[PDB]
């Protein structure tokens, strides 16, 4: 893996969220 | 007639990975040949040495002080 | 085309990693580049594990790319075999390389088979006679055996290689096959030109009465040829043996070649290098080789080869490895080249199976052994004759002294292919001239006689013709020397008649290099 | 077993998942699904610490990493092959692969929406004919019917025409180019004649 095609990757390219926003109710109660 | 055969022909790039201990580890270069003459854009030749399945070793025809990561 | 047909992965030197979409090809099998400036063979080494396989290139690697498509061939590589291959100069992949076409084909055989078995090996012990007195007598070669040379860089190998072809295989019979494996193509271009003024090889309509393949994979090769040709020379003269059923010589020069082409390809080939610097796997490599070239039931084989030794050691392991395979073995020495003895032959070093009373007699055993005797009495006494000097050992030793510097100089003697440069005619002393030769030096039937006559002849009667010359030559003295050169009635003419008679060459005005540089160019 | 060939091979156990993750949402017609689900992830892997707690720690166990893993994607609608990948990756430690996995998988998913991705410096800003002029000859470059997409840049110093940056190779067809590729063909001929 080359390093211009890896630094684009800090910028948000997700454009859905039915997972970023499902785990608030399921990380926090497994970490714990 | 070199104006009406003139192509500027497609220019085929590289990254330098890694340089030092004489060889630089260059990126990319697809299709570059095993002993292959590469150039530099410090103007320093080098040879494509070992085609390797991510990077290029090339061995530097000149001082390795002048070519850099990237 | 998607399947049967992979890419290139990555090229380190000689070494080709090749990615299969599905269904790799066999270890050992041969591969071909699509594509390439001369046909690019490849030959499968590992299964790297990814759908890789690792390959030896049999060519150069320069100019390929890494999304080169390489086919399968689905088998070894295969060289062509028979009595059409007799006369032909062959490479590594049996491709003709004397321009005089395509190779007529008997059968097309692998170049990689397994050794013979022990059911089919034979145990048959007659000596050949070679010519050479220091040969004969005190390592004598078996007919059917494996005969090593050993020696490095300048000793004499290949003069006494080419001196075994010149004596053992015109009278041999059968066929040969010579395998040059890392040599000189000067020196392989000089055997096929004289093997054509000897008749060996016939050109052309009458190709068929030849009696030499040549299989060359010389020094300028890359070390994917070189590691692989002596086996394309074992699988002409395997051919001969298991299905013409016949006796074959098999001379390879240098089979240290092959080993050390397998230790530059195993640098790269990833693996933890062993003793001095060479590849793990150097005694299988070798032996499956050598294992290969034998005396069966069916056929025989007799092989010498030439094995070199790196910076004059015995103990490097390949040359170390190469002895136990080896029925004769003869050690060429530095030292005892520089005494201008010629073989260069380390009598105290060169071994054979055959040195043994009950195969080559009671009398050629006992005068072998006593030769031995006293050349090792006499290697004993070199230390104190070097620093006290002639003048005190005993004068049971000073016999001694004199009669082993009696047979060192006749163990020498003048080959008939070292005519060209030494212009001392050549002596194919037979095997009996030899034991009665060296049978009298050891009684002492000759303590009057000189050492230097002694020196490059070849039978005992030659060094009692030499002593005469030799005498003689500080005998023969004449008065006023017979000129007559003065007064010499038209035959002489002045110098300015003979300065007349020379055509004066003319000179084509300075070189003219731009006329032959810019007639075809126009590119740079 | 029988998997849909990829469309270009790469490089070694990080694009060898991604070429295996690719193989398989192919054969099960998620390319696009699975592909967000991994852009999904590198932006859980920036929201939060105790999420890259399980990439990077080396006491983190692997009962631990692979018991939360497997907890907070047991619903959630995920695909069925990235609910597999992320609990492979987890009993290995390899979670930390995942940011280079997903740009493997993106070059994978270039190499099948036919693009390719590109950089056009020019001098002025480009017409309605000028688009369609130099798009007309770039399609010499790509080796396929590829779509390239665009990319429009500005500077002063070409004297008209245009450069490509195609991230491999270039294709300088300025005339300030030509100019330079002028002078010094006429005064080599010069010193030649
Ligand atoms: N029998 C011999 N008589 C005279 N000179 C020899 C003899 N054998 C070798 N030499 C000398 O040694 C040199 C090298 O021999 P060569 O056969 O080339 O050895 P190698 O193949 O081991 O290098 C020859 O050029 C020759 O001058
Ligand atoms: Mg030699």
């Amino acid at each position: 893996a080359d390093a211009k095609a890896l630094d684009e990757l800090r910028k948000p390219k997700f454009s859905s969220k039915y997972l970023i926003q499902h785990v608030s109710q399921k990380l926090i109660p497994a970490v714990k | 007639e070199w104006e009406k055969s003139y192509q500027p022909p497609v220019i085929h790039l590289g990254r330098v990975l890694s340089v030092g201990d004489g060889i630089a580890r260059v990126y990319g270069l697809k299709s570059v040949q095993a002993g292959e003459l590469v150039c530099f854009d410090s103007g320093v030749k080098g040879m494509a040495l070992n085609l390797q399945a991510d990077h290029v070793g090339v061995v530097v025809f000149g001082n390795d002080s002048v070519i850099h990561q990237g | 085309p998607a399947i049967d047909a992979g890419y290139v992965s990555q090229v380190i030197g000689p070494v080709v990693d090749v990615r299969f979409d599905g269904e790799l090809p066999s270890i050992l099998s041969s591969l071909e580049v699509e594509g390439h400036s001369v046909r690019l063979v490849l030959e499968v080494a590992q299964h790297m594990g990814d759908n890789t396989v690792r390959c030896i290139a049999m060519d150069s690697t320069d100019g390929l790319v890494r999304g080169q498509k390489v086919v399968d061939t689905g088998s070894p590589i295969k060289v062509p075999v028979g009595r059409g291959t007799l006369g032909r100069i062959m490479n590594v992949i049996g491709e003709p390389v004397d321009e005089q076409g395509p190779i007529d084909a008997a059968d097309i055989w692998s170049i990689h088979r397994e050794a013979p078995e022990f059911t089919e090996q034979s145990t048959e012990q007659e000596i050949l006679v070679t010519g050479i007195k220091v040969v004969d007598l005190l390592a004598p070669y078996q007919r059917g055996g494996k005969i090593g040379l050993f020696g490095g860089a300048g000793v004499g190998k290949t003069v006494l290689i080419m001196e075994l072809i010149n004596n053992v295989a015109k009278a041999h019979g059968g066929f040969s096959v010579f395998a040059g494996v890392g040599e000189r193509t000067r020196e392989g271009n000089d055997l096929y030109r004289e093997m054509i003024e000897s008749g060996v090889i016939k050109l052309g309509a009458e190709r068929g009465n030849s009696k030499c393949t040549l299989v060359y994979g010389q020094m300028n090769e890359p070390p994917g040829a070189r590691a692989r040709v002596a086996l394309t020379g074992l699988t002409v003269a395997e051919y001969f043996r298991d299905i013409e059923g016949q006796d074959v010589l098999l001379f390879v020069d240098n089979i240290f070649r092959f080993t050390q082409a397998n230790s530059e390809v195993s640098a790269l080939l990833g693996r933890i290098p062993s003793a001095v610097g060479y590849q793990p796997t150097l005694a299988t490599d070798l032996g499956g080789l050598q294992e290969r070239i034998t005396t069966t039931t069916k056929g025989s084989i007799t092989s010498v080869q030439a094995v070199y030794v790196p910076a004059d050691d015995l103990t490097d392991p390949a040359p170390a490895t190469t002895f136990a395979h080896l029925d004769a073995t003869t050690v060429l020495s530095r030292s005892i080249a520089e005494l201008g003895i010629y073989p260069a032959v380390d009598p105290l070093d060169s071994t054979s199976r055959m040195l043994n009373p009950n195969v080559i007699g009671a009398e050629h055993y006992n005068v072998a052994r006593g030769v031995q005797k006293v050349l090792q009495d006499y290697k004993n006494l070199q230390d104190i004759i070097a620093i006290l000097g002639m003048d005190e050992l005993s004068e049971e030793d000073k016999l001694t002294v004199a009669r082993a510097r009696k047979i060192q100089r006749f163990l020498s003697q003048p080959f008939q292919v070292a005519e060209v440069f030494t212009g001392t005619p050549g002596k194919y002393v037979d095997l009996a001239d030899t034991i009665s030769g060296f049978q009298g030096v050891l009684t002492g039937k000759y303590d009057d006689l000189p050492e230097m006559a002694f020196y490059m002849v070849g039978d005992i009667k030659e060094v009692k013709e030499k002593a005469d010359k030799m005498a003689k030559d500080i005998a023969s003295r004449k008065e006023a020397d017979n000129k007559k050169v003065s007064e010499e009635l038209k035959d002489i003419p002045s110098l300015d008649k003979l300065v007349s008679e020379i055509k004066e060459v003319v000179i084509e005005e300075d070189d003219g290099l731009e006329e032959d540089f810019k007639a075809e160019a126009l590119s740079s | 077993l029988k998997l849909p060939t990829a469309p270009l091979q790469l490089s070694g156990t990080s694009a060898q998942i991604a070429t295996l993750l690719w193989q398989v949402a192919a054969k099960e017609n998620q390319l696009d699904k699975v592909q967000d689900e991994l852009y999904q992830f590198i932006e859980l892997f920036k929201q939060h610490s105790e999420l890259r707690r399980l990439a990077t720690d080396p006491f983190v166990p692997t009962l631990v990493r692979t018991k939360i893993i497997s907890s907070v994607l047991k619903d959630s609608g995920a695909s069925e092959i990235t609910k597999k990948l992320f609990e492979a990756l987890a009993d290995e430690g390899a979670l930390s692969a995942l940011l280079e996995v997903t740009v493997n998988y993106e070059e994978l998913m270039l190499a099948h929406k036919k693009e390719v991705y590109c950089t056009v410096i020019t001098a002025e800003p480009l017409d309605k004919l000028e688009r369609v002029e130099l798009t007309k000859k770039a399609e010499k470059f790509v080796d396929a019917g590829f779509k390239l997409v665009m990319q429009e840049k500005i500077d002063k110093k070409l004297l008209g025409g245009f450069v490509i940056e195609f991230s491999d190779r270039r294709v300088d067809m300025s005339t300030a180019k030509k100019v330079e590729e002028f002078n010094n063909f006429v005064n080599k001929l010069v010193l030649s004649i």
